[PDB]
């Protein structure tokens, strides 16, 4: 299963079946977050997918060929992650993104907390585009989770 | 082994749920792909 898409990420070298993460099937390229599967081969029904594009520092990993998501956050305007919780629904979760200031730029961030297996949802754009994926970001005061919109080149 | 399976469509709702707030916030990433709080 190659169709364009968001996917969850699954093992079982644990107990029963247990979402390790989420990605995006687009242009015949997987993309996830690099803490998800830290590099490792990926089972699609019959066929094997392969690591092709990986880099610990982004956090991000494609299979099959290059990162092909480049839509990137206007600054302006609300996002929807399409959060995908381990055993649950997708579901789309509206805000208007934050802003990670770094010494190198600033990042659009969504104040959004969703279980660890959430790791790699999409974050889109109104036009429907990859903005980014969720599942690396800081905690702050609260005590809750601020994660970057994470997009590759 | 890791298996992964299809879970939807990658589509904006209108009718979706609205929440969380626009922090801004000083951050570092370090050579791991952590941030930390500057
Ligand atoms: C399951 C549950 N919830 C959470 O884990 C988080 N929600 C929250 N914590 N409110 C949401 C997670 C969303 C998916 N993303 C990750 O899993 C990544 C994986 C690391 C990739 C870093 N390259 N982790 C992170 O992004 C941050 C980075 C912090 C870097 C600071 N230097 N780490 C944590 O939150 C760990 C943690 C801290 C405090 C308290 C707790 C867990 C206790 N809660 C929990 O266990």
């Amino acid at each position: 299963e190659t169709t364009d898409g968001v996917y969850r990420v699954m093992t079982r070298r644990l107990l029963g079946s247990t979402q390790v993460g989420v990605g995006v099937m687009q242009e015949g390229v997987f993309h996830t977050m690099w803490h998800v599967t830290k590099g490792a081969a990926l089972r699609s029904g019959e066929g094997r997918l392969d690591p092709y594009w990986g880099d610990v520092k982004q956090d991000l990993v494609s299979y099959c060929g290059p990162w092909k998501l480049d839509a990137a956050w206007d600054g302006l305007s609300e996002v929807q992650l399409l959060a995908v919780p381990p055993g649950e629904r997708a579901k789309n979760i509206q805000t208007l993104p934050g802003i990670f200031k770094t010494k190198d730029g600033d990042i659009g961030a969504v104040a959004l907390d969703y279980p660890a297996g959430t790791s790699g949802s999409p974050i889109l754009d109104k036009c429907g585009r990859v903005i980014g994926l969720y599942g690396n970001g800081v905690v702050i005061k609260n005590g809750s989770y601020v994660s970057a919109i994470t997009q590759g080149k | 082994d890791m298996y992964i399976e299809r879970a939807g469509d990658i589509t904006w709702e209108k009718d979706a749920e609205v929440t969380g707030n626009s922090p801004r916030l000083d951050v570092a990433l370090d050579e791991s792909g952590d941030f930390s709080l500057v």
